[PDB]
């Protein structure tokens, strides 16, 4: 992880 | 490569002290720092930061000095780290991107990018604005309908941060999905200055793969612009005339701010101000520009103007003028008169009630030197980006609106703050005096900070300042703040809280 | 350490072309080059020079664009080598001097030298003037009485020259004894631009042994200046009062321009101009400044003003103001109105007959948009240097005098040329219309070039232009020219002939 | 207008 | 005067 | 009046 | 094969100065040159020219000295380049043409071409006219009805021209269409002297291929001529008889001036002047000459005469005399009395109002020593060439008319100038006092220069001097001028401007 | 006086 | 603020008499003053001086007691003004300089300057040396290659002088070019003590403008020094080796004593002496120190050692030791054994003949308790000052050379004087027994006074003592002496004569 | 050595 | 007058 | 100088 989104 | 200049600790007995203490744009704000630290490299920025941690002296960074608020010039700042010697602009082959250092002004960036590579970034108009605060805050300007925010070209940042143990570290943080500090990069795409650490370098480029050709790595500016300034006479501007103008202008922006519009190559600003003798940017007017590359340019311009001024008798329309990109050297900078600007985003036009509140306050401005409302073209290509993909949450707005006042004598400050506060609070009276995100409004822009948004006498909406600026991006900004500035060493009135 | 910008060949279809073609200051001159070559390094200059030798294209270098003459912008120049990208300013430990590149403006230099090291050079006031032409032509300004010419700090130059076989070579020439290109270094201490080759770097430092502390390697500017401008009113000025004023002023400069005077810290200029509406530098006035460091500064200032205005009724004297060094940034700028300036040096005041000629022409200027005589303070520490020790031969002058006209409409050029040429020829009527070196005059300054001095219709003295500019230095400058530019590839209207 | 200033 | 210009 | 504040 | 004579700089102290200063034909003009340069070769001419460019001395060339205007002799001219020593006349095999140098007189040219090769050129009558100004100015005379202008035989010119940088250059320009300097050749077919540079050689040649045989490279003059002069008695000249004479003469010329007419072998001129005892060319008379080689020659003479004097009582015809070609070698005549000549071309007879104006002014001339109107035969074979094929645009005229006055005393100049100006202005009163091209007139001939045609008082037609002389050929002359004398070193009152 | 000439 | 101590007239019955009489460092000299006047203020000094004039009593000032000659302790001195109580060291805001009173010892000065402001002056090493004699005599020591003489920091002096009427007045004389007593300041930059008046205050500061920060007003001492002492042994040393040693050393000093050498941060002295049991400064040794703040320091030290010892085996080269500035207190002063020192300056090394004379005398010292030659490192930054800019004329020397003897028993004075005089006369035998200025020598240093230089049996050069010490500065010294001590009340064996 | 004394 | 001095 | 050696 470490990257966000929202998907 | 010659060694860098600096470091210089400028104390009050040094002849450079007053110049550096007074280089803020807004003469409302003053401070008396113990010293000002000029820094000529990243390592000197790291040492300067570490010194403030060890002595426990409150620090702020100054790049261009254009802060709208007292973030740098205030009686509690004890050290200023002044970025004036960090002015590199170059193609960096190791990053395959343009390195732009924070001490540059926009006008230096636009010139150098243009001469070197026939490229630009879609940033602000005012030449004296510093890279340092402008980029991380979400800078935009007349090319933003065509190319997006400057942050949509942000590839990486180098940042001096302070860890829990009080040590200064340097981090290079990129937008690569796999970069372990990709979160730090994200926070600099609109989080604003003075929050995470000292930005020492920015790297700018298009997100698409276009090879290693520097001339394709940033947008190409328009070779020429078709420009015109529509002028309005206050003596004929009745309430009905005024209100037709604003409705016309707003409906025009509601219809023509999509990213596939032919109008992504046009920009205007409607400036609703009193006329002030000494000051060419005052009064009631609408400057317009369009990319003159396009065979349709003249049509686009005339269509815009006619839509705006239909039914408005006091409009004066001159002949358009074609001008080359950067034909007159952009601005200069310097310390200006005291002012206060309040701000909001518009997704739809101001309502008839809001339009009328603007009218009422602009016709009751006895003893106000300068007061105005500016409706600033936005959207276009900015709106192709997802709200969560950068730190800027407002990705479907059509306009930015500024509520401005300026005064010549410090003695008249209270009256002018009262005037612009009433204007703003009347306009947003249905949502507690502030631009709560809803069908019409979408909060506010962190590069136009306003501490009034945190004052519960002025904001009675229950919506905190940080939700107006950052909306659903705030929680992630908070996480980045905690991860990289755990001690809260970088702070000011509207700084992201730990 | 990143690679340089450039090179870029900007041809007429490139959108940068018109900007670059038009960035000369004086709008009287225009050219249409085949291309403009932007260069970002010494190697790139050498390639660009070699290219013009190989194609036989007539070349001219542009740094700041301030040439008073058509040396760059004329119909015969086919390539411009534009130095805009060459802007480094840094302490260079291997020369123990400040490296200043030719594309910098004076404004950039002053600011960076001051911020970085609290130093300066005693150069010109106009912020937009380029280093490239300014230094090698003998740059001076308000601090020259205290510190000398900028050339008195010229330690070394790097120049791209063309040999007899047509190849470009790079030479670094210094002021040291036993420097095998000492002659080249010497020619750049006042020989003027466009003669020897392309200067790509200047290194500046005091000639004394002061160690390696960069803060001691150039003059320290005053922390503060005391300033005043005395205004005169033409309406009240009789022929007698006018004459008294010019005698007062000139005699004061004869008495108070020695290198050991306490008035080496004072400078003024007497501007004898017509009043022009929005032009702040127009009119009949005498700005003054004095180094405010010593406690006598106010006395010196007062004493100068009273000497000058004694028996001159129509003079207005404001209270002096103390200003910090570089408290506002030199404000230039770019392309200006069309003008012609003619020039002379004074060793003594203008004679009574010369003052008569000035009054007569200044009171008969119908149709002249702006016309003026400026008498600019000079001497002091300038005059410690032997006339042959640099390429500037005038080392006992007290004033530089300029004869100026400017016009808004190109249709009116001939009438303004006529007026300034009559003014000059009347003043210099006893020595063929030009300032032939004699007891009173001392020729002309090559940074104020004037092609009229080589026009035997206007110059009737029998003294060639080169003797008025260079006096007894001309023979040595001709040997330098033959040795380093044997093909005469660097040339223009007033270029040294091999 | 539309260019900045202030002069 | 004495500073440059042309504003 | 009409001044406000707070200072 | 010997070196040339010259150069000689003849200064005011030199015994030759006055002869040289005073060798102009018209004593109305005077000057005071610094020196007169005698030149014996083309190289000396290039040296002389280059000297006047370096010293800034206003220059004029003198060849024969016959200028009607002050183009040579005026207070402003400081150097006369005098061509008296350049008198070669020879067949030049390498050009296949006759080399004729400018300092020859026409008398020398006719005599030497006759003896050497039985050829001639159709030039002027007056023996002392110089080749220099005559040929490039469109020279013609009594044989031009038969052979055309001398410019119809101009194959090539050698000219010393001054380039942009003020260096003297020698160009050989020919009639060959692929000659890179063809335009300079063309401008010397009637451009007039004193415009482009110094002609140093003319080569004269028929256009047809005829091998390398010098004896038909130019026209064969007639072996013998038949001549007669008619005289008219002023006592019997009523207005009625005067006006019949002029209608007869002019209509005869209207009918008998075509290129296929047998009367192309006839020439006459009608000389309407007052009697001056002691001056043979005064009075009212008409010389005639015809080519006695023709079997019809005696009838052509009689036919011409009877047509002219039909109904004119006061005519008197003596018996015709046959003469050998150059039986007495032409004069003449040194410096002459002061005079003023004004000129026009006629395509048809003078109208009745004009004849009446001529009549009124000839009968009101009290205090006028000499006044006259001469109508000079023209056309025929001249009129076979296109207007644009040489610099002479009049290629369908029938007469040249000159209006002439002359005075014995310098104090009567004003009174005679008034008289000839009234006369001319009366004759041309329907077209602002000048011969504007129309049905009747066709401008003026550049070898009869008149400065009055550029005076706006005297010329009120609003048609400039240069369209009168050059009509549709002006634009091409203006360009040659800019191409070959960019600095305008060669100028006078009616010179072409770049 | 003190100026020159000659007029 | 408390009243000063003093005054106290200490007569021979006072228990403090003997302590004060015997506080001279050199026990060879004795006197018996009538009284010793302790003074605690400038006003007390003036009273004491006037008293001696009034009673016609021969006066001498004592500050530190270190005089090499009998100037203070001799039978003719009737009053000693002892400066023991004048010990202020402070920053003086009115002078923007450090006030240092003459009764301070060097030890006290270095300590206080360092602790208070991290500054120093480049004076002597011997801790008990007094400020009073040291400064005005031109003090130097191990930092002088880096920083100059202590007189290069002398801003002003307060002096009690006696006028022609015999009145004591207080003068403050400064380095300011326009100071009325500038000449009297100049004379205390190396004129030497007991000449002009009683110095009661020195003010010290750098000549450059550095603001008002006392931490910048004097040189910063090196924070640490790198040190080593090389030792040699007499046993087995040949003349050849000894000669090689001295040549090695002197050649190194000839190459590496320029003001721009990296070796300005290094000092050494070669001490060529016999080994004396309890005396750690005796023997044959070369102490060295280098500024250890420079990263090159170990390398400079190493290179110096190797050059000296090249081909000359030393007894020991210990590892260098890094020491902190002032890590030990310089040890006391008090009364030492009788000695005689003779002195010269070297501009180049001692010649091969002079080196042999040193060897011969040092190998023939039967019955000499201590005898030695010391070659003391000098030049460097000393040598940037013009010979006339201070009273010290030697501004291109590389070494000072002392020839030294010392004896335990008063009865052996004669033979020790004989030995040291022979050594000195042999060394200088080609120039009359004294260091006459030439290519090798440059006279003598007034803080090492030697009466033998005024004795015509020992100085046979024809050059008087005063020319040896003051060279071209003597005439100016005499003028100041005449102007400020017209009665010659301040005098001693080597005092400047009016 | 190089420090003074005398011990 | 018009010239100065002082003689 | 101007001799040689080495000493």
């Amino acid at each position: 992880x470490y990257x966000x989104x929202y998907x | 490569c010659l060694p860098p200049a600096g470091p210089v600790k400028v104390t009050p007995d040094d002849p450079r002290y007053l110049n550096l203490k007074l280089r803020g744009a807004n003469s409302r704000f003053n401070g008396e720092p113990d010293y000002i630290h000029l820094v000529g490299s990243t390592q000197q920025v790291a040492d300067a930061v570490e010194e403030t941690v060890r002595t426990g002296k409150r620090v702020a960074v100054r790049s261009g000095g254009h802060c709208f608020e007292d973030f740098v010039d205030n009686p509690d700042v004890k050290v200023i780290i002044d970025m004036s010697l960090l002015t590199e602009i170059a193609y960096d082959p190791s990053m395959n991107a343009f390195l732009i250092e924070p001490g540059n002004t926009l006008s230096e960036v636009y010139e150098k990018l243009y001469l070197g590579w026939n490229v630009t970034i879609p940033g602000g108009v005012c030449g004296g604005v510093g890279v340092g605060g402008h980029i991380c805050g979400g800078g935009y300007g007349p090319l933003s309908r065509q190319f997006g925010s400057v942050v949509d070209y942000l590839y990486a940042v180098e940042v001096v941060v302070v860890n829990k143990q009080g040590k200064a570290r340097v981090i290079v943080a990129t937008r690569e999905r796999d970069d372990p500090h990709h979160d730090l990069w994200w926070a600099h795409t609109g989080g604003g200055g003075g929050n995470f650490g000292v930005v020492t370098k920015y790297w700018m480029r298009v997100p698409e793969d276009v090879g290693r050709n520097p001339e394709r790595l940033l947008p190409k500016p328009p070779a020429t612009l078709l420009t015109s300034t529509v002028t309005f006479d206050w003596a004929g501007m009745t309430e009905a005339a005024f209100s037709r103008l604003l409705r016309n202008h707003g409906e025009w922006y509601e219809r023509n701010s999509g990213p596939d519009s032919p109008y992504t190559g046009l920009w205007s600003q409607l400036m609703i101000g009193n006329e002030v003798p000494g000051m060419g940017e005052s009064g009631f007017m609408m400057p317009i520009q369009v990319d003159a590359t396009r065979p349709d340019a003249r049509r686009l311009l005339d269509a815009h103007i006619e839509a705006v001024i239909d039914g408005v008798p006091p409009a004066e329309v001159p002949e358009p003028i074609e001008q080359r990109w950067l034909a007159s050297t952009p601005g200069r900078g310097g310390r200006g008169p005291a002012s206060k600007t309040k701000a909001g985003y518009l997704r739809k036009r101001l309502t008839d009630r809001q339009i009328q509140a603007v009218y009422e306050n602009m016709t009751h401005m006895d003893g106000i030197d300068y007061g105005a409302v500016w409706l600033i073209g936005y959207g276009g290509k900015v709106n192709t980006v997802d709200p969560a993909a950068t730190a800027l949450p407002q990705r479907d707005a059509i306009l930015k609106v500024n509520y401005i006042t300026g005064w010549a004598n410090p003695g008249n400050e209270a009256k002018h703050l009262t005037w612009v506060r009433k204007l703003y609070a009347d306009v947003y009276a249905e949502t507690g005096g502030v631009p709560v995100p809803n069908d019409v409004s979408d909060g506010a822009y962190i590069n136009y900070p306003d501490s009034d948004l945190a004052d519960p006498g002025l904001n009675t909406s229950g919506v905190p300042w940080h939700d107006l600026y950052y909306k659903g991006n705030h929680p992630r900004l908070r996480k980045v703040k905690a991860a990289y500035d755990p001690r809260n060493h970088f702070h000011h009135a509207l700084s992201i809280r730990p």
